[PDB]
């Protein structure tokens, strides 16, 4: 009957989205001083 | 309705051979009876999204 038997006969449809929510920065790299090293001290 | 048919009579005798005659026997019966017929319902419900 009408929906007073068990919360398993009805499959909810799952949708795709995904919300997020979360914050980043920007990134002060790219105006640094780029440089490579090779060992652990310079 | 239908036929019932009770008994047979009994119609012959074995009478002697020289009366111009036979002799009446027992009649039968036949009960022209009836009988009815009854009916069996009942009903259900739904929603409709309850039952989509």
């Amino acid at each position: 009957e009408a929906s007073t038997i068990g919360p398993a006969f009805f499959t909810p449809q799952v949708l795709a989205l995904e919300v997020d929510c979360n914050i980043e920065c920007a990134s002060l790299l790219d105006l640094y001083g780029q440089i490579e090293v090779s060992r652990s001290t310079f | 309705t239908y036929m019932k048919i009770a008994d047979y009579g009994q119609l012959g005798e074995y009478t002697c051979d020289a009366k111009c005659d036979a002799e009446f026997g027992e009649p039968g019966n036949i009960r022209h009876l009836e009988g009815k017929t009854y009916d069996y319902r009942g009903v259900f419900c739904f929603n409709r999204k309850n039952l989509q």
